[PDB]
RNA sequence: GAAAUUGUUGAAAGGGAAGGGCAUUUGAUCAGACAUGGUGUUUUGUGCCCUCUGCUCCUUGUGGGUAGGGGAAUCUCGCAU
């Protein structure tokens, strides 16, 4: 199991898993790499105007 | 039981202690020598005398258990020995020296040493009459105050059987 | 609490049974010795000294708690007296200083502690005297006790704080 | 439980390739070096340093293992120093 490289405190850093998923991986890349670098708070009110069509998701890669 | 009792000097009572400094050999002691007596590596003995549940007595004396850099004195150093002038002529001073021999004897020592001034004559003849014994004449320069004054020191040394 | 024995006596009587007290005190003090009774020498100080406390006398009051700190100054009750004696001399700095340094010799009893915080909130001293207090209190969820001192139900510490804080807010 | 392979962190790079030979700036990384071997002097704690020498076993020549003391200003015979 594990995680990968973390350069922070574990002992306050809470983080789930849910495996098994029939998803996409260049969309959950894209999600991942664009919802990283943003508070909790804002993730969680970024995500409601997806499907209202008002911030898309680019692609990079 | 006797009216003279004896006790260990605990840490929440130390207050007390640095008290007798102040109020027996003035200009001699400061506050760091009691503070670091129980700050948690010298071993330190301290007993503290009551007489009808009053403090009266203080004896505070270290051992050094070093003898390849000495000459000849290792045992129990008396450091501290505060005694009231109104509490005297009643052995309190004889029974601190009694448990200062029997902790120097249970220590698997046999030799105590301890430092006088040279100006105090009664003191001198007090310590004396118990059964002590100088060490030469005195020391220069080796008694130093609070504001930086220097006077000399005698020794007193006695061999417990 | 010798003093106490006589406490209630002397809110009824007066002119007529002190002054008895008085010279029976004198009477037994002048053929004792400093040296063969100190600890009859000391309380007959301290009963003196309560008594002429009580009787509005304070520098013959002042002189007997002197000699009696430099007789024998292991006790905390000469402390206390002093402490009482300059706070009735509108002195309360000086007072709540000589109270400190008393309580700074045995750091066990918490009434010396509450009296001593009082003492300094009479001061116009509250800061130092919040800081004394946080010692035998809780410290979990803050950094001083005052949070300890909320949940133990306390009252004379509020009333005494509320006070400086009035006299304070007044200046 | 290794690989092509994508994912995050950390470092480099960029004007139609990258990769490499001879050599190097820069970043990251790393053992070796005897900066620990000895001579001889000053030092103390001290031991098998003077010593009360004991208990126990092979046999000469000067006898092997086991332990509590008196002074440490003799001695560098020993380890740190």
């Amino acid at each position: 199991a594990r995680y990968g490289a973390t350069s922070t405190n574990p002992a306050k850093s809470a983080s789930a898993r849910g495996s098994y998923l029939r998803v996409s991986f260049k969309n959950t890349r894209e999600t991942a790499q664009a919802i990283n670098g943003w508070e909790l708070t804002k993730a969680q009110k970024y995500l409601e105007q997806v499907l209202d069509h008002q911030r898309a998701i680019p692609f990079r890669r | 039981r006797d009216i003279c009792t004896l006790d260990n000097v605990y840490a929440n009572n130390l207050g007390m202690l640095t008290k007798l400094a102040h109020v027996t050999v003035p200009n001699l002691y400061q506050d760091a020598f009691f503070s670091a007596l129980f700050a948690e590596k010298d071993v330190h003995f301290t007993q503290m005398a009551y007489y009808s549940e009053i403090p009266v007595g203080g004896l505070v004396a270290k051992l050094v258990p070093k003898k390849q850099n000495e000459l000849s004195l290792k045992g129990i150093q008396i450091e501290f020995l505060g005694v009231l002038p109104n509490y005297r002529h009643k052995s309190i001073g004889s029974k601190l020296l009694k448990f200062a021999e029997d902790k120097c004897s249970e220590c698997h020592q046999h030799n105590v040493f301890v430092y006088l001034p040279a100006v105090d004559d009664l003191t001198k003849q007090w310590f004396i009459a118990h059964g002590f014994e100088q060490v030469g004449e005195t020391v220069n320069n080796f008694i130093k105050g609070v504001n930086g004054d220097e006077q000399d020191a005698i020794l007193l040394k006695k061999h417990i059987s | 609490a010798t003093f106490s024995n006589v406490k209630p006596l002397y809110q009824r009587r007066k002119s007529k049974v002190s002054p008895l007290l008085e010279k029976i005190v004198l009477d037994y003090l002048s053929g004792l010795d400093p040296t063969q009774d100190p600890i009859p020498f000391i309380w007959t100080n301290y009963y003196l000294s309560q008594h002429f406390l009580f009787l509005k006398d304070f520098p013959k009051a002042q002189e007997y708690i002197d000699a009696a700190l430099d007789h024998t100054p292991t006790l905390v009750e000469f402390y206390i007296l002093k402490a009482r004696i300059l706070k009735h001399l509108g002195l309360m700095d000086t007072a709540a200083g000589i109270l400190e340094e008393g309580r700074q010799l045995d750091l066990q009893d918490r009434f010396i502690n509450c009296k001593t915080v009082k003492y300094f909130l009479r001061a116009n001293n509250i800061d130092k005297a919040v800081e004394v207090a946080s010692l035998f209190t809780k410290n979990d969820d803050s950094v001083n006790g005052i949070k300890d001192l909320h949940l133990v139900e306390a009252s004379w510490f509020i009333v005494e704080q509320a006070e400086a804080y009035y006299r304070l807010y007044l200046d």
